């Protein structure tokens, strides 16, 4: 949110591309940037939701008979460590959701950098997350930038005659 | 627990058609990716195809060339590996594997095949040959004294021109097991398998101890016993 | 007060004996003698009040 | 800090532009990027300074008569949770001030991206946070990029004749 | 990790440049971007490892004689603040290591921005962290961009004749 809208029809990955040429249209998920993002997402899960439990003998936290100072001492520590774990839950999970939007923005920025390092003199941005290719780009040309095997010196003489002209 | 059970194997002719299966249990089949990796005899592993949960991203190997078709069904939790235009080179043991998905211990968000396949099944034997079921032909071997100072003599039996593999070969119905070596079957010019089995015995028990090489075949019910003397 | 028909009670106090110690119990009245002891095992066990059935 | 200096005379917003053409000079606050930044700034305030209080019965924290072990337990209890709240104060507010500089850098980066997605073949950067417009840009042209209604294909044939020439 | 590989022979700084021209090759550490990064790195250390200790009278944490409820209260009290300090250790140091990779990425992004604000019409990127200079750049030209004293209007007419031609 400068992406105007995503893609609802692409259900085979978190990221991808939408090609459009003379051979038709379609959507294809990027196998490089999607897998590189789940390793950062699932790495945040298994260090929080897995192997973070404590197995030990606790004490009585709820009492029916009011004794006095002995129950008033343990009630103040129990209400603190519940609120301290609740404050840490509002500190971790709210920052983990904040970092995940920054992670998807950084994975989009790395995808814009991987596409930007191959389309300097060959294409330009449009403003809605799309690149305006100034040369002929077939389905093999789309998969070259998707797999990271695109060549800049091959399509240099073709797109420069239509970029500034 | 997580376990993959394969099915659909058997004996077929070169040029037929089959449909393998990959029964999954213990996990959600609609969230993990599947593939098709075989193991050729005498060669290494070979990846063939790959499918996703959305059934839109389907890849094939260079040796497939559209001759195979891979499908799946979330209602039955199994695969549909269609085998068309087979030859003698495709005679191997097929396996189905589950992708890992992530680089952590437990992948709660399943990704792709970029971090190996930690789940493998038992597999089934798919033999592609035009030869029919044929009983084995047992040929004895006459021993002779070779080691002068040691005093040993080797003897065995030749199991040739049988189909299919394997044949459980023992000595004296399992009584003689010490020193028995089992050789693997090899392909002949006619396409039938052939192996052998020997047993290290001293030369003093040649004319006294009776060595009966027992040959038993399961699908043909052929039992030929030849005395080795 | 009238609890289960009787109007008398008994106070309970415990004494932990270490290995190497000797327990000496001398009294001149209102003494309740123990018939045994328990092993103070070290583990991750605890207690929990609940009313849910066991499946 | 690559902005060399800000603008002290602009007191009607956190961000803005400083135009300079034949019709005079002046400063004008951007209504888009400033309001999008306060929603991230004030969202950090109301989840910390508001509705984060606890109304419950506490225990006695200061004692004049030294009793012994019963007071020594609650003294180590109270001094820990004060230091735990002080450590969380040095963990939250120091990171909230750290993220705010990163937020104003990201809001400047989004403002540089919104200006960069409309001035590719029309202008270039200067190095001090200013853009060198290679065409005629009046006061209506300044408000077009400020409101996000600037057109790239209109001023394309005018600025390209003076950018590389 | 789009830098393909670093420099093992440069042991006189965290960052730097690797020049290559007709006068030979070599490595030289940048005095500007390295010193600006250690102020952010060492500033993270002295507020954590220095002046963060508490000098006060604590209570007995290990007991040989099991008394009962008085020892059972302080055992659950001590095991909580040990686990709370251990959870904060897994919250601070894991985020400090996460921010340091983002800090070195931001210091590389500021180094790419400082080099990018002087090589717009003079050079282009290559894809592995290197810039393709389209003009003659001697050892004085390397030290001009290293110290930030590089001029864009001087080498403008020389590199533009070989960039798009």
């Amino acid at each position: 949110a400068f992406i105007e809208n995503g893609w609802e029809g692409m259900i085979d990955g978190w990221y991808g591309f939408r090609h459009q040429n003379s051979e038709g249209t379609g959507q294809a998920a990027d196998l490089k940037s999607t897998q590189a993002a789940i390793d950062q997402i699932n790495g945040k899960l298994n260090r929080v939701i897995e192997k973070t439990n404590e197995k030990f003998h606790q004490i009585e936290k709820e009492f029916s008979e009011v004794e006095g100072r002995i129950q008033d001492l343990e009630k103040y520590v129990e209400d603190t460590k519940i609120d301290l774990w609740s404050y840490n839950a509002e500190l971790l999970v709210a920052l983990e959701n904040q970092h995940t939007i920054d992670l998807t923005d950084s994975e989009m920025n790395k995808l814009f950098e991987k596409t930007r390092r191959q389309l300097r003199e060959n294409a330009e941005d449009m403003g809605n997350g799309c690149f305006k290719i100034y040369h002929k780009c077939d389905n093999a040309c789309i998969e070259s930038i998707r797999n990271g095997t695109y060549d800049h010196d091959v399509y240099r003489d073709e797109a420069l005659n239509n970029r500034f002209q | 627990e997580v376990q993959l059970v394969e099915s659909g194997g058997g004996l077929v002719q070169p040029g037929g058609s089959l449909r393998l299966s990959c029964a999954a249990s213990g996990f959600t089949f609609s969230t993990y990716n599947m593939n098709w990796v075989r193991q050729a005899p005498g060669k290494g592993l070979e990846w063939l195809s790959y499918i996703s949960t959305s059934s839109n991203t389907i890849y094939y190997a260079d040796s497939v060339k559209g001759r195979f078709t891979i499908s799946r069904d979330n209602a039955k939790n199994s695969l549909f590996l269609q085998m068309n235009s087979l030859r003698d080179e495709d005679t191997a043991v097929y396996y189905c594997a589950r992708d890992r998905g992530c680089s952590s211990t437990n992948c709660y968000v399943v990704g792709y095949y970029f971090y190996g396949m930690d789940v493998w099944g038992q597999g089934t034997t798919v033999t592609v040959s035009s030869a029919s079921t044929k009983g084995p032909s047992v040929f004895p071997l006459a021993p002779s004294s070779k080691s002068t100072s040691g005093g040993t003599a080797a003897l065995g039996c030749l199991v040739k021109d049988y189909f299919p593999e394997p044949v459980t070969v023992s000595w004296n119905s399992g009584a003689l097991t010490s020193g028995v070596h089992t050789f693997p079957a090899v392909l002949q010019s006619s396409g039938l398998y052939s192996l052998s089995s020997v047993v290290t015995v001293p030369s003093s028990s040649l004319g006294t101890q009776t060595y009966i090489c027992n040959v038993n075949h399961k699908p043909s019910n052929t039992k030929v016993d030849k005395k080795v003397e | 007060p009238w609890v289960r028909g009787l109007s008398s009670r008994i106070s309970i106090y415990w004494t932990i004996v270490k290995p190497g110690d000797v327990l000496v119990i001398n009294s001149n009245g209102n003494l309740i003698a123990p018939r045994g002891y328990f092993k103070m095992r070290t583990g991750k066990s605890s207690i929990m009040r609940s009313d849910a059935p066991i499946d």
